[PDB]
RNA sequence: AGUGAUCUAGAAAGAGAUCCACCUACUCAUGU
């Protein structure tokens, strides 16, 4: 449903706005990156916040609660 | 307003952050979406507890009541 | 239905529970000011507890 | 619903339905009126007294009219 | 100077993966 022109026009403003504010992309995040066990504990703790309470588990709940 | 009234609890005093004075009256109350959600949300309380212990229908309302 | 001998009291248990909780709510107030529209004794009462207070 | 603030039934609302009330709850103006005023007046005696032909009435009252002219400047 | 406005309500057989907030928490140098 998208034309050329307005994909063209959306990627210009785009730019324009990450221009604009001189935004520097997000990098690829590094082997030895700094804040990464941070990032992975709440990444768990996220996970983990579903199956505190629950006690009925399937074959996909139980495997990634072995995750 | 004609009258400056008094309002009830669901009534919201808008200071004016420049003059430090309430200046208007932000009056509240719960949109309809959301009446028929928390609705819904009792009727599955009902139907989920098909042979369910009444501690927990108890358990459930004061959950859903708090939310 | 409550006499004029307790709407002094009735009007200090109104103060002392509006001052158990966190913050101050608008209940209270809305309460009161219709408590005061009502009659000429309920606002004797509050004058009487703000001057007590 | 009495006074139309009740309900529809008191079945459907799982209520009791006991509602009660709320305790909580010109100056040349003037002069021209004058003279038509006078004029009419003289119309009247006109008509009362020995006036059947127009002429002498109407002659009287032009007189009472110049009259009240004269008066008011 | 205020009255007054009050539904429900139980028996038989049958059914039914439950899936979630009510206790706080950090300061020795024996000497030179």
């Amino acid at each position: 449903e998208i034309t050329p022109e307005e994909a063209t026009t959306i990627f210009s403003v785009m730019v324009e706005w990450l221009e604009s504010r001189s935004f520097s992309p997000i990098p690829f995040p590094p082997l030895t990156y700094k804040n990464d066990t941070k990032i992975l504990v709440l990444a768990l703790e996220d996970l983990k916040d579903v199956y505190a309470s629950k006690v009925r588990l399937n074959a996909s709940e139980r495997e990634e609660l072995a995750l | 307003m004609e009258e400056v009234v008094s309002n009830d609890e669901g009534v919201w005093d808008l200071v004016d952050e420049r003059t430090k004075q309430r200046t208007a009256k932000a009056y509240l109350k719960v949109s309809e979406e959301e009446i028929k959600k928390f609705d819904s949300r009792i009727r599955g309380i009902l139907m989920a507890s098909g042979s369910t212990t009444f501690t927990k229908v108890a358990a459930k309302w004061n959950t859903s009541l708090i939310s | 239905k409550i006499a004029n001998n307790l709407k002094k009291s009735v009007v200090d248990i109104i103060i002392k529970s509006s001052l158990q909780e966190s913050t101050f709510s608008k209940f209270y107030s809305i309460l009161s000011e219709r408590m005061i529209t009502f009659h000429r004794s309920w606002q004797t009462a509050y004058n009487e507890t703000f001057e007590q207070n | 619903s009495y006074n139309g603030i009740g309900l529809k039934s008191a079945k459907g609302s799982s209520t009791s339905g006991h509602v009660q009330r709320s305790l909580a709850s010109i100056e040349t103006h003037m002069e021209k009126r004058e003279i038509e005023v006078q004029v009419s007046e003289l119309r009247d005696r006109l008509e009362e007294e020995e006036t059947l032909s127009e002429e002498q009435i109407d002659k009287k009252c032009e007189a009472l009219r110049a009259k009240l002219t004269n008066e008011w400047q």
